[PDB]
C-alpha cells in the first residue's frame, strides 16, 4: 500500500511524461478539412500539419500560427494567444515539470532525509496538471481562431497525461504525509 | 386507333413492375391509363398509350407562337388526343380547345415541413460546446487535486481527494457544501471554482434560453405572401408547364414580385421534371421549396415517406381537361364522356382508390417534451445502476 | 331597355355610401362590383340598374318548392335581367341560370375570432415543462430517495427513508441540506441526481424565459377536420346559400357529419346574412365559428376590429361569375366583357384596391413584455398556503398522538 | 416699397421679444429677415416684411390650376417677392420664376429619438408586478410563523420566530440554511417554501430575461424604407407644402407607397403649421414621426430641449431660392444678388451664426449600466447603515 | 455628326456585356448610362457613339497647371461632344463645362465592410455587466465584509475580517457557508447582501441571454465625425475627383483636418479607381474605410459578397447632370430631354431596375443560435487556473513561514 | 414580559378583528376607472363599488362578480375564482377565526387548568392570517380577471390585519411554551 504506491507514482510518472512527449512530437492532434491541398482531409498536429488524400498523400509542412490577421503588434491579445500557441511552451512546461517530478520522486528514495523531497515531486506533478489544462484551452482557442473537426488520437494521449499528472499528484501528496505522519510521533 | 401523348407522372402514370414484360399500355399503370380505358369504352374509340418525346406539360415561344410537349404534339396534330393532367388556360384554349375538367386543381406549395426530427438523447448538452464539457471535468479534477494539495500542504484540514472530488462537485452542482476551506490557500482555491461555476451554469442557462427562444419564433410558411417574402427559402415550379405560364402573365402584385425572383434566382429555381423538384426539396431540407399542381402534392404527401406537405391551401381554381385539336371531330364525343363518366361515379371512384390505397400516412407544445431531456434521465438512472453496485462491491469488502 | 342588375349589399362587392342616401341612381352603391357592372356596361354598351334582391340571399330554393330566391329568383322571374353578384357556381344553380366564365374564384373559409392570451390558469407556472417531465420528476424523485436509502443501510458509511426523501426534496430545489451522502455509494447518487436537477432547473428556467419572450396563441380550430372531431365551436354557413348545399350533397364523411349535425342544431348554427355571422362569431368568442367564401373573410379581417381571422386550408375553391337568365341575350356580350376584362387586368386591379389597400388594418403585425401579473404565478402561491395548511394539519395530528 | 410674403417660422422669421412693442421690419427678427435685408442693400429696393393670410408655403389645385400662400400672392401679383425657404420645384418653376438657391435642402426625417430615459430606482423590481412582491412579503411572514408554531406545536426544534424568520429569508435568498427542519410538519413547511422560492426566483430571472431581450431586439428607424414598413409609426408632412406635393408627384416605388399611406391614414398625418408637428411628435412620443426639410430638423435639434433629432440622411436634394412672378423686373437683379451675397459670405455667416449661438446641445453598450441596477445598490448600502444603527442599539442594550 | 459620348465604366451606370468582346458599336457597352443615353440619343435624333476616357477619373485639374482630366479633359479639348458620366455638379466644373438639370441626384457616402462578431476575446464573459458594476461589486463586497466585521465584533452574539470576507464571497457566487450570522444587526447586512446578490446574478443571466439570443455588431464608424475624432480607420476618396476637391475646399474644420490628413498620410489614401477604393477596404478589414457617392455605395452594397455598408447621413447632396462642352449646341437639347424623361419619370424607372431589381445580395436580413465554443467562455478557464496558481504559490509561502 | 404578552395579545387580537371587520365592510378597496359611470373615478370596495365624479356621485352599487363570461358552469376554474370573489368567504373566515381567537385568550384567562386553550388560540390566529392572503390572492386576481388602478386605505387595513394577526398568532405561541415550561418540571 505504501511501498507499492511509490513504485505506481515512478512507474505512472514516466508513463503520463511518455504520453505527453508523444503527444507533443506526434502530428495527429486534430482531424480537418484544410484549404493548405486540394478542403482536404489532414492530420494537423500540435508542430505540423500533414495532408492526406488531397494534391499530395503523406506531405507534412510547419503551420503558419501567424497567418496574415486584423490584429497585430508586440502586445495584441490575438497576437499574444498565437504566440503562446505556436511556441506550446504550456505542452511543453508540462513534460519538463514531469520530468523533473521524476528526477525527485527517484531522488526521494535515496535521500528519506528529505521528506520535502516527494512534497516537491507532487508540487510539480500538480503544476504540470495545470500547464497541460493552459494548454488544451490555449489550443483549442487558437484553433477556432461549420467545417468538421475531430480530435484525434494525439490529443487524448494530452488528456490522458493530465489524468495521469494528476493521480500521481495525489500519491506524491499521499506518500508527504505518511512519511510526515512516520517523522511525527 | 387514336395515339394518346401523356407525361409519365404518378400517380397519374406509373411504370408497371416489369417495364420489358409489359408493353402498349399495359406497361402503364395509372390513374390516367385506367381514365383513358373507360374514355376507350364510352366513346367506343380504340387509344394507344404513348410518352411525348418532349416530356414537358407545354411552353410557350413568343418569337415562333409555338407550343411544345403534349401542347406541341396537338397543335402538330401528330398525337390525336391528348388524356392527361393538363390544366386548361386560356393561352392553351385559344390554341387547342379542352372538354369540361374531369378533376378540380390549384398551385400548392410543397416544403419537406413534417421532419419531425428526434432531439436526441444528450441534446441537453447542445448549448455548451464539447470541447467546454471536457475542460469543465479537466477543471473539476485539477481544482479537486489542487484543493487536496493546498489542504495536505503543511503538516497537522478535512479534505481528502476523495472529500475535495466532493466539495467540487457540490460547488459546480450548487446543491450543497458538506465542508467549507478554511485556509486562505485552500478559499483561494474555492473562491475562484465558485466564480468559475456561476459564470458556466449562468451561461448555460442563457444559452438554453437563446436556442429555445429562436425554434419558438421560427413561423413555418403560412402563406404564398410570407414564401415571397422570405429570401432564404427558394420557392422552385417546373421549367415548362401550365403554373409557370400563370405566374409570368399573372396581374396579381405579390404574384408577379414571386415570378420576377424566379427569374433572378441563382441557383436557377425552375426544374425539367417532377421527380428532380422532389430529390431537390429533400437535398435542400426546406432551404428550396416546390410549386406544383395540389393534386401531386396531395399523392407525394400520401406515398411513403410524407417528406412533403402542403402550405396554406391552393392559389387559384385550375381544371385538368382532354385536350384535342380546335375543332377536332373527337373533340364533342370527349366532351360529352367527361360528364357522362363523371356522373357514373367510376371517375371519381378510381381517383378515390388510387389516392386512399397508396396513402401510408394519415399536435404541437411549446412545452419541453420528455424526449428533449431525455438524456438527463438515462444519465440519472444509469447512475442509480451504477450507485448500487458499487454498494455491493462495498458490502462483498465488508464482509472479507 | 335599360338592364336591371340584382345586386346584393356585401362589403366590399357593394357598400352603400356615407351621403348614399342624399345621392340618386346607381350612385348609392360603390363597390368592387359596381366597379365591374360599370366595366360589363360599358363593353355591352347597355344602359344598366344598380338593385337589390329583397331577401339578399343570392341561392334559396326549397327542396319541395323547387322555386329558386334571391338573386336566382330575380333571373327566374325575369324582373332582374343581370347578376354582378358574387354567385357561387354551383351544378344546380349551372343548370336553372346561365353563368359567364368567373371574374374572381375563392375557396370555402374558416372565420374565427382571434385567440386571447388573458386570464393565466393556475398551475400555469408548470407549463414550461410538459406533464409527463414533472410526472417523471416526480417517480426520478421517489426513485433517487429509495436508492439512496437501500445503498445507505446495505452499505453504511444516518438516511433513513424519511431522510434520503428529505435530502432529494432538498437537492431537487437547490436549497443546501445539513446531511450529506459520505459513501461512495451513496454519493453517486447524490452526485447524479444534483447534476440531474440542475438540467431541469435550467431547463425551466430557459424554457419559462422563451414563452415570456414570444407570444404564440393557439387557433382553437387549426383545421375543419379538427373543428367536426371536437365539436368545441359549433360551425354555421348562410342558412340558405350555396355553402349550405355544398356540404348537404358533399360525400364526404366528416363534412356529411358537419351538415347533419349543423341541420340538427338547436338554436340553429345557419345565420340569415353576412353581418349576422360575423356578430355571431364575436357574441360567441369563439364558443361558435363561421365558414364562408375565403374573399369575405380576407376583407373582413382587412375591415376593423382586425379580430376574425381565416384559418386552415380552403375547404373547397368556388368560382364567382356574372350571372344572367337562361338562354339571355345579355349572356354573350358578358361572357366575352368578362374575358376582355381578364385579359386587360382590371378585374385583378379592382380587386387589388378594394381587399388590401383600403388597409383599415394596415396587416399589423415583439411589443413590450408585461411585468409577470399575482395571476400568472398564482398557482404557486395557492400551493404554498395549501402545504402551510396540510403542515399545521399534520402538526395537529402528531401533537393528539403524542398525547395518546 | 416691394412688399416681401414670408412664413413665420423660426429661425428663418421669429417674433421679436416684444410683438406690440416691435412694429414693420423689427417686429420680425430671424435669418430670412437678416438675409431680406442683406438683399435690400445689394439691389437697393425697399421691402416691407408681411405674413400672407394663407400662410402655406404652397398648394396646387388640380380643378382650378391655382397656388396658395406664398406662391398663390407671387402668381397673383398681390406680394411684389418672396424671400423665404420655398423649395424650387418643376411645378413652382412653371408659374413663378425662382432665383439660384441661397441655401440647399433637403427632406428629412423628425422623430423624438433621443428621450434618453432614465431607468430609474427601483427599476429591478419591474420584472414581477408590485402586487406578486407584497404577496411575496406577506407570504415570507406565513411561512415562518407556520414554521415556528409547527416546531414549537408539541412539548419537548432549533426554530425560534427569530430563527425561523432567518430560515425563510435564507431559502427565499437560495444563498444559505443555518438550519433545517427535522419534523415532518416542519419539512411540508419547508418543503413548500422552498418550491415556492424556485419558481418565484426563476419567473424573475425568466421574464427579467424577456424584458432585456425586447429592448435589445427593438431597432431605432434608420430609412425612409423602415418608416414605410412599420404600421405603428405615422410619418406625417405638412398639409400644403413643397415636400407634400413632392411625394404626391414622386415616381419612386418605396416614396409612391408612403404616400399612398399618408391618404389612408387614421387620423390624418398631415398637419397644418411646424408647431401643431412638433407637438404632435411629443404627444405621441414617437408613435408618430414628422417629415421637413433638414435645414428646420437641424434647427429643432440646436434649440432647447433637442427632443426631436434626424433620421438617416436627406432624401433628397432641394434648394430655396427668391421667388417672383414669372418676368419680373425684379427677378434679374435678386438672380444676380443670389450669387454676389453668396461670394460675400455675409450670408453664410449669417446661417452660422443663427444656428450656432441657438445651438445648446452639443454612445450605447447593450451592457446594464449601474443606473439599470441602481436600486439593489442603494438598499445595500441602506441596509448596512440600518445594521450598523441596530448593532449599536445592541451594545448599548447590553451596557445596561 | 455621331455625337462622341465620354463615359466612364462604372456599374451600374456602365458595365462591359459577358460577350461584349464579340459585340461591336455601343452594344459591348449595357448600363444605367447607357440606356439614359439612348433616351437622349432619341429626344435629340443625334446618333451617338458610346467611348471610355483613358483615366477614367471624371474630373482631374492640376492646380499649377490649371487644365482638366478624364470627361472634363474630353469636352475642353472637344473630342467627346457628350458626357452621359454621371459627373457631379461642382462650382469650379459648372465655371469650365455647361451642365444639363441631374437625373439623379446622390449624397456623399461611407463604405464600410460588415462588422464581424468573431473572435470572442478573453474577460467577454464579463461583457453583460459594464465595467462599473463589476467595480462596484467589488466595493460592494468590501464594504459588506467590513461592516458585517464590525457589527460582530462591536455587538456580540466568530466573524473575523477574512471570515467576513470569506462568508460575503460564498454568498455572492450563491455557495452555502456553515459560518451564518447570528446576531440581529450582523442578520440584517447579510440578509441585504444576500438580496443584492440575488438580482445581480439574475441580471447577469438574463442579460447574457439577451446577447445570445440578438446578436447586434457595432459599427466600427457610426458617423463622420467619429471617424475623424477615433483615427481608427483611414478615410480615402478617388485621387482625381469632385469628393477629394470638395473637401479641400470644405470650411468645415473636421473636414478641413481630414482633407489636410488624407493629404498628409503615407502611404496614400487616395485610390485610382472605385474598384481600387472597393479592394483597399475589403483587404484592410475595416482599418481603411472609403468616402464615394451613395449611388455607388448602394450599388456596391447589391452586388456580392455583400460586405461593402453605407454608414451615417450623407455629407452633402451632389447632383449628376448631363455634361456639354461650354456653350455646346447638343447643351440645349440635351436639358430639354432631362426635363421630358424626368416628368416621364423613365429615369427614375431605369435607376429602379439597375439599382434594387438586379436583386444580387437579394437584401437578406433570428438565425439557429450556436453552442458557446471555449473561447467565449476561455477568460473564465484562464482566471481558474491563474487561481489555483496562485493559491499553490500562497500554500508554499504559508509552509516556509510556519517552517521559520 | 410574560403577563403584559397575554394584554398585548388580546388588545391586539381585537385591534385585527377590528381592523378586518372595518377592511370587510369599507367600499374603498379599490380605486379605478369603470365604464359603470361616465371611465368613471370610482372607490370600488370588497361588496360594494361606489362611484365619484362621473354620471353621479356618492352612488353605491352591488357590484357583478358573475359578468357574460366564455367559461361559465357549475365546475369551472374561471366560475369556481368569481364564486370565492363574490362570497369573500376568505376574508370574513379571517376574521370569525380572529374572533374565536379572541374568545380562546379570554377562556386561556379563566381556565389556566386547559395550557391547549391559548395553543388554539394561536392556532386559530395563524390560520386566520392564512386566510387573509388567500383573501387577497383571490381578490387581485378576481379584479385582473392599461387602466391605472391604486389599492385603496381599506385593503391595507387587511394587510395590517394579517401582520397583527401573525403577531398576535406568534405571542399566542410563546405563551403556550410558557404556560407548558410553567406545567414542565
Ligand atoms: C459600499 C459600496 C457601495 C457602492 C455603491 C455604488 C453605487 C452607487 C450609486 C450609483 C448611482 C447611479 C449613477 C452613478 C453615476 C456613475 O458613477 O456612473
Ligand atoms: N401541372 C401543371 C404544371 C405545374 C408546374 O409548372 O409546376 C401543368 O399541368 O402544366
Ligand atoms: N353566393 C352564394 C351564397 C353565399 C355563400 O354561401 O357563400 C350563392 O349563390 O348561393
Ligand atoms: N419646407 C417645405 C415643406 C415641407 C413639408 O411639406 O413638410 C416647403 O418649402 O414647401
Ligand atoms: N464624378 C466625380 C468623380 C467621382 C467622385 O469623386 O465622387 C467628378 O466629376 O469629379
Amino acid at each position: 500500500e505504501k511501498g507499492v504506491q511509490v513504485l505506481l507514482t515512478t512507474i505512472g510518472a514516466f508513463a503520463a511524461f511518455g504520453l505527453m512527449t508523444i503527444a507533443i512530437s506526434t502530428d495527429y492532434w486534430l482531424y480537418t478539412r484544410a484549404l493548405i491541398c486540394n478542403g482536404g482531409l489532414t492530420h494537423s498536429g500540435l508542430w505540423r500539419i500533414c495532408c492526406l488524400e488531397g494534391l499530395k498523400r503523406g506531405v507534412c509542412v510547419k503551420i503558419n500560427h501567424f497567418p496574415e490577421d486584423t490584429d497585430y503588434d508586440h502586445d495584441s491579445a490575438e497576437y499574444l494567444l498565437r504566440v503562446v500557441r505556436a511556441s506550446s511552451i504550456f505542452p511543453i512546461l508540462s513534460a519538463i515539470l514531469l520530468l523533473l517530478g521524476g528526477v525527485c520522486v527517484a531522488a526521494s528514495r535515496v535521500y528519506k532525509s528529505k521528506r520535502n523531497i516527494i512534497l516537491g515531486a507532487g508540487i510539480l506533478f500538480v503544476a504540470a496538471g495545470l500547464s497541460n489544462i493552459i494548454g488544451v484551452i490555449v489550443y483549442i482557442s487558437a484553433n477556432a481562431g461549420k467545417n468538421h473537426y475531430s480530435y484525434g488520437w494525439s490529443f487524448y494521449f494530452g488528456g490522458l497525461s493530465f489524468i495521469l499528472a494528476e493521480v500521481i499528484g495525489v500519491l506524491a501528496v499521499n506518500i508527504y504525509i505518511e512519511r510526515s505522519r512516520e517523522a511525527h510521533c | 386507333t387514336y395515339i394518346v401523348t401523356t407525361i409519365l407522372e404518378d400517380p397519374y402514370v406509373m411504370l408497371k413492375k416489369n417495364a420489358n414484360q409489359f408493353e402498349g399500355n399495359d406497361r402503364y399503370e395509372g390513374y390516367c391509363v385506367e381514365l383513358a380505358a373507360e374514355i376507350a369504352k364510352h366513346v367506343g374509340y380504340s387509344y394507344r398509350l404513348e410518352i411525348v418525346s418532349d416530356g414537358k406539360y407545354g411552353a410557350r415561344d413568343p418569337d415562333t407562337k409555338a407550343w411544345n410537349g403534349m401542347v406541341g404534339e396537338l397543335v402538330y396534330g401528330r398525337a390525336d388526343v391528348a388524356v392527361a393532367p393538363l390544366t386548361i388556360t386560356l393561352v392553351r384554349e385559344e390554341v387547342i380547345d379542352f372538354s369540361k375538367p374531369f378533376m378540380s386543381l390549384g398551385i400548392s406549395i410543397m416544403i419537406k415541413k413534417p421532419q419531425k426530427s428526434k432531439p436526441g438523447v444528450f441534446s441537453f448538452l447542445d448549448p455548451l460546446a464539447y470541447e467546454i464539457w471536457m475542460c469543465i471535468v479537466f477543471a473539476y479534477i485539477g481544482v479537486s487535486v489542487v484543493l487536496f494539495l493546498v489542504s495536505r500542504f503543511s503538516p497537522y484540514n478535512e479534505f481528502g481527494i476523495f472529500n475535495s472530488l466532493w466539495f467540487s462537485l457540490g460547488a459546480f452542482m450548487q446543491q450543497g457544501c458538506d465542508i467549507s476551506p478554511r485556509s486562505l490557500s485552500g478559499r483561494i482555491v474555492g473562491g475562484v471554482w465558485w466564480f468559475f461555476t456561476l459564470i458556466i451554469i449562468s451561461s448555460y442557462t442563457a444559452n438554453l434560453a437563446a436556442f429555445l427562444t429562436v425554434e419558438r419564433m421560427v413561423s413555418p410558411i403560412e402563406s404564398a405572401e410570407d414564401l415571397a417574402k422570405q429570401t432564404e427559402i427558394a420557392y422552385g415550379t417546373l421549367e415548362a408547364g401550365s403554373t409557370k405560364e400563370f405566374f409570368r402573365r399573372s396581374k396579381i402584385a405579390v404574384f408577379e414580385k414571386m415570378w420576377t425572383y424566379m427569374k433572378s434566382a441563382e441557383p436557377s429555381v425552375f426544374v425539367r421534371t417532377t421527380e428532380e423538384g422532389m430529390i431537390r426539396v429533400r437535398k435542400s431540407k426546406g432551404k428550396y421549396a416546390y410549386l406544383l399542381e395540389s393534386t401531386m402534392n396531395e399523392y407525394i404527401e400520401q406515398r411513403k415517406p410524407c417528406d412533403t406537405m402542403k402550405v396554406g391551401g391552393n392559389l387559384d381554381s385550375k381544371g385538368y381537361g382532354i385536350a384535342t385539336p380546335k375543332g377536332s371531330a373527337l373533340r364533342g364525343p370527349v366532351n360529352l364522356a367527361v360528364l357522362k363518366l363523371s356522373e357514373q361515379g367510376v371517375l371519381d371512384k378510381l381517383k378515390s382508390k388510387w389516392w386512399y390505397d397508396k396513402g401510408e400516412c394519415g399536435d404541437k407544445t411549446s412545452a419541453l417534451s420528455l424526449s428533449n431531456v431525455a438524456g438527463v434521465f438515462y444519465i440519472l438512472i444509469g447512475g442509480l445502476g451504477l450507485a448500487m453496485l458499487v454498494a455491493l462491491i462495498e458490502f462483498c469488502y465488508k464482509s472479507r | 331597355k335599360t338592364v336591371v342588375v340584382t345586386t346584393i349589399l356585401e362589403s366590399p362587392y357593394v357598400m352603400m355610401k356615407k351621403n348614399h342616401e342624399m345621392l340618386e341612381g346607381n350612385e348609392r352603391y360603390e363597390g368592387y362590383c359596381v366597379d365591374l357592372a360599370a366595366e360589363i356596361a360599358k363593353h355591352c354598351g347597355f344602359k344598366y340598374k344598380l338593385t337589390i334582391v329583397g331577401d339578399g340571399k343570392y341561392g334559396a330554393r326549397d327542396a319541395d318548392t323547387k322555386i329558386w330566391n334571391g338573386m336566382v329568383g330575380e333571373l327566374v322571374y325575369g324582373k332582374a335581367d343581370i347578376a354582378i353578384a358574387p354567385l357561387t357556381i354551383t351544378l344546380v344553380r349551372e343548370e336553372v341560370i346561365d353563368f359567364s366564365k368567373p371574374f374572381m374564384s375563392l375557396g370555402i373559409s374558416i372565420m374565427i375570432k382571434k385567440p386571447q392570451k388573458s386570464k393565466p390558469g393556475v398551475f400555469s407556472f408548470l407549463d414550461p415543462l410538459a406533464y409527463e417531465i414533472w410526472m417523471c420528476i416526480v417517480f426520478a424523485y421517489i426513485g433517487v430517495s429509495v436508492v439512496l436509502f437501500l445503498v445507505s443501510r446495505f452499505s453504511p458509511y444516518e438516511f433513513g427513508i424519511f431522510n434520503s426523501l428529505w435530502f432529494s426534496l432538498g437537492a431537487f430545489m437547490r436549497q443546501g441540506c445539513d446531511i450529506s451522502p459520505r459513501s461512495l455509494s451513496g454519493r453517486i447518487v447524490g452526485g447524479v441526481w444534483w447534476f440531474f436537477t440542475l438540467i431541469i432547473i435550467s431547463s425551466y428556467t430557459a424554457n419559462l424565459a422563451a414563452f415570456l419572450t414570444v407570444e404564440r396563441m393557439v387557433s382553437p380550430i387549426e383545421s375543419a377536420e379538427d373543428l367536426s372531431k371536437q365539436t368545441e365551436i359549433a360551425y354555421g354557413t348562410l342558412d340558405s346559400g350555396s355553402t349550405k348545399e355544398f356540404f348537404r350533397r358533399s360525400k364526404i364523411a366528416v363534412f356529411d357529419k358537419m351538415w347533419t349535425y349543423m341541420r340538427s342544431a338547436e338554436p340553429s348554427v345557419f345565420v340569415r346574412t353576412t353581418a349576422e355571422g360575423v356578430a355571431r362569431v364575436r357574441k360567441s368568442k369563439g364558443k361558435y365559428a363561421y365558414l364562408l367564401e375565403s374573399t369575405m373573410n380576407e376583407y373582413i379581417e382587412q375591415r376593423k376590429p382586425c379580430d376574425t381571422m381565416k384559418v386552415g386550408g380552403n375547404l373547397d375553391s368556388k368560382g364567382y361569375g356574372i350571372a344572367t337568365p337562361k338562354g339571355s341575350s345579355l349572356g354573350t356580350p358578358v361572357n366575352l366583357a368578362v374575358l376582355k376584362l381578364s385579359e386587360q387586368g382590371v378585374l385583378d386591379k379592382l380587386k387589388n384596391k378594394w381587399w388590401y389597400d383600403k388597409g383599415e388594418c394596415g396587416a399589423k403585425d415583439k411589443e413590450k413584455t408585461s411585468a409577470l401579473s399575482l395571476s400568472n404565478v398564482a398557482g404557486v402561491f395557492y400551493i404554498l398556503v395549501g402545504g402551510l395548511g396540510l403542515a399545521m394539519l399534520v402538526a395537529l395530528i402528531e401533537f393528539c398522538y403524542k398525547s395518546r
